[PDB]
């Protein structure tokens, strides 16, 4: 075994002779020399990181200003327009023309049903709404279940129909407004503009089961948070088909909590033990109630009915005070069958003043006894409700809000607050967005206070959408670097805007579905959940970000710079970033926003070229035709201009803008001039180096492909037959080896990826990168990011010529950080290249990390899709691992045994490069295995919840809650 | 113990003495009696010893 002068002498021959090709074929001083030869067709100013947040923080408060004053008026018209509604039963005789989604728009239909004439509409086709629509009404979406036509229902239909000159009227003055929609108490939804709905009921055989009422958004402004508490009877007399029932009414009541409500869920035959594994309120979020729902399920039923343990229990359960709680409305609601007795004591006491609502629910076909429930529900300001169906449930374990809004209806004015939601998937099929809501309320006769009898309910709810692609328009990144983002925070923790969050909604659990009791055409319930995905579980987390986080949960101002530790865009690296956050909360809102910089990226350059001649040469440098002396040049999908669009097929996106700048002038009246124009700047940067550099030295032996990924998205891979492999993002501010070779100071090598499809190994080649680097007036910029992709065989012959390409003594390798194997020696390890290295001697690598070589961080990704387990895709969390180099140490000897043997491995690490070189004794000499070390996502179910929320994360509540008018009617149940 | 988890309604059962009644009075006609004593076999686990 060698030296460790020898490795120590070797090493240095071949981290100079990697880069040495790098540091001359790619041409890194080049593009640095002609960056800084010019100077003054740019200029170079800064990013201001306080004042960008704070330009930030008030697009995003007159946007949802904006949207709040239409939701004002929208309410307004139907509070007058309801009070002047004579509620008539005739309608046969005058028809409601009204137009009905989920219907069959064929004109030969015709069936007309009597009260009702319904609409054929236009349908344009449309932007800003990705499906066809009608601006000239408002749709009607009525549940399945619900009959229309019913005077419940014909009523609605009449009064409701004028918002839609409301409706108009708004988008009138904002031609950018998303779906404007009424939810009525009714069940009955009317939204603008008219388009036909996803799911219609009969004409395929997927049937939607969607209310309204049940929806989040109704909800949230139906009343105020609450911290419930279901208390179920187990008695012996519930087994049978009424604990069926029960099992499937929690799992629906649950739905209609949110993360702002608390809720925890025990159960009593003769003793009050509680369901699961929480013991106070929880916060009701996703996993919580996903752990609630799972508990509620495998109950039995046995013995006595004791009515005074079981409120006792809850009562107790109720006056925590020590855990983190909603504070607002206090409620518990029992289901069970009959009961004989009523308990009376045990509400003396503990509700002597009525603080607590109680709500009975009575389940299933039974002959128990229901006087004393219903006394219980009367005697607490509560109400009552059966279930004797399945069919029964969804409407029952949703019907509480109209109780529990009555003190809301009471307060007036001060009750009309616009409250923003989660961020959840469309209805529609919008994409990610998030709804403000107001509350209508009935105010029948109020000139002169006549009536009241059902006066305290609400009409309804009124919602409007924006968009999170419309939030993302008014924070620009643009200026930025690949590596800077702005990030949106509820007080709640979850993130309105990030880079991280994604469409996909967020999964809970490994998913197991049972091929064996699935029949093939019942079309089960897809999903409703919101996408709550939290700060520290969008980015890795330290202590110094939570500090961060909850610094902005409380509506403060500020800025932080420290060393924190980036994960990369492919999941593969860990590299340590020096950032600098700065956040400043939105004043309208809750919503607090902040921003991420690299130190360095403080400076941008703004295109200064304006000359006639000077843009139009810079402009023919990327034609298609033109690649035989420029290189396979891309193009990033900005929105460049409002007329050309994004494509994903990229020949097809750089003609239609190249055309664009020859049929028009880039002046462009109704399109951002510099945007296009540091575009122009950068081609014409990225030709003089592949002009008068890369074309001279037009093949190095080494070398198969050579790129600069830059700024302005213009990509260029140098021969056409190599731009045929290059199977990057165009978007270059999408490319990972970009955003990793911007933090290092030295060279990067990237390494390919194992099995997949398409040719990516010998073909293409391990790329190395790295960004470029200048100094204006000595301000530091990096603009670019210049590269290689390498040739994998030629590399060998270097590295043969005291391990033999064939060798049985000894074999050595070379890993970038991260471990991946670039480099081997043997041959059956480098056919599997840019592989994982621990998946190939795990017994080495796992030695590597107690010696300190290196470190890791595993993460859970909430949003990603799995293989079911047996117990096409459902979300499922994952767990994540990324290595990465902790030691800055350069060399590591020793030696590792498995029992019985030694090895003695020698590691050295290159210098000027991520790279690392270690010699170590065949493997074959000492036959071990430990068990084999993996890197990739790993479906899991982590992490445990019942330990999470016994310290749960910090959170602020909503200041206003509406509960316990003393005027409030409490006599009807 | 006519307590089963489905939401088949069975009329004939032994809840109550007026209950109890008819369905011994039913069993004595003859009508249907085949069907009430499935039942009867089902609340005690099904056909097993
Ligand atoms: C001389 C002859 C000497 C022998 C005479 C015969 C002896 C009869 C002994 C049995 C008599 C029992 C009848 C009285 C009785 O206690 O019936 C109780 C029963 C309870 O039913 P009820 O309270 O109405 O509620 C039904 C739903 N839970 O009430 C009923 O269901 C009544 C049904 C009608 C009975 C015929
Ligand atoms: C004039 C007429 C006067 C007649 C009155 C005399 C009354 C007759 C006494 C019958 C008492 C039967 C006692 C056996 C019994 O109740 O069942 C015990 C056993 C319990 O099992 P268990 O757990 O309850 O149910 C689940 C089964 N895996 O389950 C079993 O082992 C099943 C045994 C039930 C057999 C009942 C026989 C009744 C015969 C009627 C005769 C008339
Ligand atoms: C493997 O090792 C070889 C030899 O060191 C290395 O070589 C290429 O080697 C020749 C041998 O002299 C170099 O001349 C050649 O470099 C170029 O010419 C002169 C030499 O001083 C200088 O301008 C630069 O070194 C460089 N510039 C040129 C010629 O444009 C050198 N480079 C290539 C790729 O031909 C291989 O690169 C090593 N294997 C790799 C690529 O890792
Ligand atoms: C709910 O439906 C009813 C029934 O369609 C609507 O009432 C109708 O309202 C229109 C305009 O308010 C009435 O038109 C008027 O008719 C009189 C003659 O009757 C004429 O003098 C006026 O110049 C005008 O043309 C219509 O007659 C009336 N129908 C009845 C039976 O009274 C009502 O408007 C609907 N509510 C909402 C909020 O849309
Ligand atoms: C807003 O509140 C008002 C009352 O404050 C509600 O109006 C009431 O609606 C009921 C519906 O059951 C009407 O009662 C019906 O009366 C007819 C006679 O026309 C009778 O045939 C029915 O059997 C039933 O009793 C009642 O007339 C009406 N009250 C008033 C004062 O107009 C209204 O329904 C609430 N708004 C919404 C959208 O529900
Ligand atoms: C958000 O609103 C706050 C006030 O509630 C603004 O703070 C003010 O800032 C100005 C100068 O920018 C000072 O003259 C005032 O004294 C500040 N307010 C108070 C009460 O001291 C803040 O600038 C706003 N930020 C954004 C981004 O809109
Ligand atoms: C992420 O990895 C880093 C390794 O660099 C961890 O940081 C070290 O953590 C240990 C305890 O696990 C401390 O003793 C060291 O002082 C830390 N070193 C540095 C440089 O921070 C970090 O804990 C890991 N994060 C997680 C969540 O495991
Ligand atoms: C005590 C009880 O019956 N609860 C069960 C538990 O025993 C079981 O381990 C779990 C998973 O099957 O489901 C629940
Ligand atoms: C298409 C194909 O052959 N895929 C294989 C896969 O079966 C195998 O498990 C893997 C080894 O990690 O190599 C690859
Ligand atoms: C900051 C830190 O931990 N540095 C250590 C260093 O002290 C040690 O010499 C080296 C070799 O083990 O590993 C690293
Ligand atoms: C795995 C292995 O080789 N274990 C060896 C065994 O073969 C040998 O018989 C024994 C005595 O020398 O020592 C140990
Ligand atoms: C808000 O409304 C005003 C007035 O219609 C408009 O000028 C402005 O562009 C709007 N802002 C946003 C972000 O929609
Ligand atoms: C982080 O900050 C220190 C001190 O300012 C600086 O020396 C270091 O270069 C920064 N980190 C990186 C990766 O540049
Ligand atoms: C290093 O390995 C030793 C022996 O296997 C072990 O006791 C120790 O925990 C390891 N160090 C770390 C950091 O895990
Ligand atoms: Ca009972
Ligand atoms: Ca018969």
């Amino acid at each position: 075994f060698p030296s460790a002068v020898t490795i120590k002498s070797w090493v240095d021959k071949m981290q100079e002779d990697l880069v040495t090709l790098a540091k001359t074929a790619s041409g890194v001083h080049q593009l640095v020399d002609i960056y800084e030869k010019y100077q003054d067709l740019y200029t170079v100013e800064p990013n201001n990181a306080r004042q960008l947040v704070e330009i930030a923080a008030r697009d995003i408060e007159k946007l949802l200003s904006n949207r709040s004053k239409a939701l004002v008026r929208l309410a307004l018209e139907a509070e007058k327009v309801q009070a002047a509604h004579q509620w008539r039963e005739d309608f046969a005789s005058n028809e409601v023309v009204y137009y009905n989604a989920k219907d069959d728009l064929d004109p030969e239909k015709n069936d007309s049903e009597p009260g009702s004439q319904r609409i054929k509409p236009v349908f344009i086709d449309d932007a800003n709404f990705r499906r066809q629509v009608s601006y000239q009404h408002a749709a009607v979406h009525i549940p399945t279940d619900i009959y229309e036509g019913s005077t419940i229902v014909l009523n609605e239909l009449n009064w409701t129909s004028a918002l839609d000159d409301v409706f108009k009227k708004n988008r009138e003055e904002d031609p950018s407004l998303l779906w404007q929609v009424f939810g009525s108490a009714t069940g009955l939804a009317r939204y603008y503009p008219a388009s036909p709905w996803v799911d219609n009921s009969r004409t395929p055989n997927k049937i939607d089961l969607y209310d309204v009422r049940r929806r989040p958004w109704y909800i949230q402004g139906a009343a105020s948070p609450k911290d419930m508490l279901i208390l179920v009877d187990v008695s012996g007399s519930v087994s049978g088909l009424t604990l069926k029932l029960i099992r499937t009414s929690v799992s629906e009541m649950l739905e209609t909590l949110s993360d702002d409500d608390f809720v925890n869920v025990a159960s009593f035959n003769s003793n009050a033990q509680d369901v699961s594994c929480f013991q106070h309120l929880v916060q009701a979020n996703v996993r919580n109630k996903k752990v609630l729902k799972d508990a509620v399920n495998n109950i039995t039923a046995k013995g006595i009915t004791d009515y005074k343990k079981g409120f006792s229990f809850a009562f107790e359960q109720l006056l925590n005070y020590n855990v983190s709680r909603a504070n607002c409305n206090k409620i518990i609601m029992l289901f069970t069958d009959g009961g004989e007795e009523r308990a009376q004591e045990i509400f003396a006491k503990y509700n002597k003043d009525k603080k607590v609502r109680v709500f009975t629910f009575s389940v299933g076909q039974h002959n128990y006894d229901r006087g004393p429930i219903q006394w219980m529900a009367c005697e607490n300001k509560g109400y009552y409700y059966e279930i004797p169906s399945i069919g029964a449930i969804r409407i029952n374990t949703q019907e509480y809000l109209d109780v529990l809004g009555r003190p809301m209806v009471l307060a007036g004015d001060k009750a009309k607050q616009v409250q923003w939601t989660n961020v959840y998937l469309d209805a529609l099929e919008l994409g990610l967005v998030i709804t403000g809501t107001l509350p209508v309320f009935n105010i029948t006769g109020q000139f002169e206070n006549k009536t009241n009898l059902k006066n305290q309910l609400i009409l309804g709810v009124m919602g409007v959408d924006v968009s999170l692609e419309d939030i993302k328009r008014l924070t620009p990144r643009f200026t930025l670097c690949p590596n800077g983002y702005y990030f949106a925070i509820d007080p709640n923790g979850y993130v309105l805007l990030h880079p991280n969050l994604q469409p996909k909604p967020i999964g809970v659990g490994i998913p197991t579905i049972n091929l064996r009791k699935r029949r093939p055409n019942v079309q089960n319930p897809k999903s409703q959940e919101p996408v709550t995905l939290d700060f520290l579980d969008a980015e890795l987390e330290n202590d110094i970000k939570v500090e961060i986080r909850n610094k902005m949960i409380d509506g403060e101002s500020g800025e932080k710079t420290f060393r924190t530790l980036v994960k990369s865009q492919d999941e593969r690296y860990i590299d340590k970033g020096n950032r600098t956050y700065t956040w400043t909360p939105v004043n309208g809102t809750d919503y607090s926003l902040a921003l991420v910089l690299p130190t360095y990226s403080f400076y941008y350059i703004k295109a200064k070229i304006e000359e006639t001649i000077t843009q139009a040469r810079y402009s023919e440098t990327l034609k298609p035709d033109n690649f035989e002396e420029s290189g396979y040049t891309f193009l990033a999908p900005r929105d460049y201009c409002s007329d050309l669009k994004p494509s994903d097929n990229n020949t097809e996106f750089l003609l239609n803008f190249n055309e664009f700048i020859d049929r028009k002038t880039p002046n462009n009246p109704s399109c951002n001039t510099d945007l296009i124009n540091r575009v122009l700047l950068d081609a014409g940067f990225t030709n003089e180096l592949v002009q008068n550099y890369w074309s001279k030295q037009k093949n190095i032996k080494g070398v198969k492909a050579r790129f600069v990924v830059t700024d302005g998205g213009i990509t260029r891979v140098y021969p056409k037959e190599a731009g045929e492999n290059w199977q990057e993002n165009p978007e270059t501010y999408e490319d990972s080896f970009y955003k990793r070779s911007l933090d290092n100071d030295n060279y990067v090598f990237t390494a390919p990826y194992f099995n997949k499809s398409g040719p990516g190994a010998y073909e293409s080649g391990i790329m190395v990168s790295k960004a470029v680097e200048i100094y204006i007036q000595g301000k530091l910029l990096k603009p670019a990011v210049v590269g290689i992709k390498i040739d994998v065989n030629s590399w060998i012959e270097n590295f043969t010529k005291d391990c033999k390409r064939n060798s049985d003594v000894m074999d050595c390798v070379i890993l970038d950080d991260g471990g991946f194997l670039l480099m081997a020696n043997h041959d059956d390890y480098t056919n599997q290249i840019g592989r994982f290295f621990g998946e190939i001697d795990p017994s080495l690598m796992r030695h590597l990390v107690n010696i300190s070589v290196y470190a890791f961080n595993k993460s859970y990704d909430y949003q990603s899709v799995c293989e079911p387990g047996a117990a096409s895709k459902q979300s499922c969390i994952t767990e994540q691992t990324q290595y990465f180099f902790d030691n800055d140490s350069k060399s590591f000897s020793g030696v590792l045994d498995c029992g019985n043997c030694s090895r003695i491995f020698h590691v050295e690490k290159l210098m000027n490069t991520n790279l690392i070189f270690i010699m170590v004794e065949s493997k074959g000499t000492c036959p071990c295995d430990t068990r084999l070390l993996i890197q990739a996502e790993q479906t899991s179910d982590g992490p445990d919840p019942c330990d999470m929320v016994k310290q749960p994360r910090y959170r602020k509540g909503p200041d206003v809650c509406f509960d316990n008018n003393v005027l409030e009617d409490y006599t009807d149940c | 113990r006519y307590d089963f988890e489905d939401t088949e309604v069975r009329r004939s059962n032994f809840d109550n003495f007026p209950q109890a009644l008819i369905s011994v009075f039913q069993v004595l006609t003859g009508e249907d009696w085949n069907s009430v004593m499935y039942n009867g076999i089902m609340a005690y686990g099904g056909p097993s010893y």
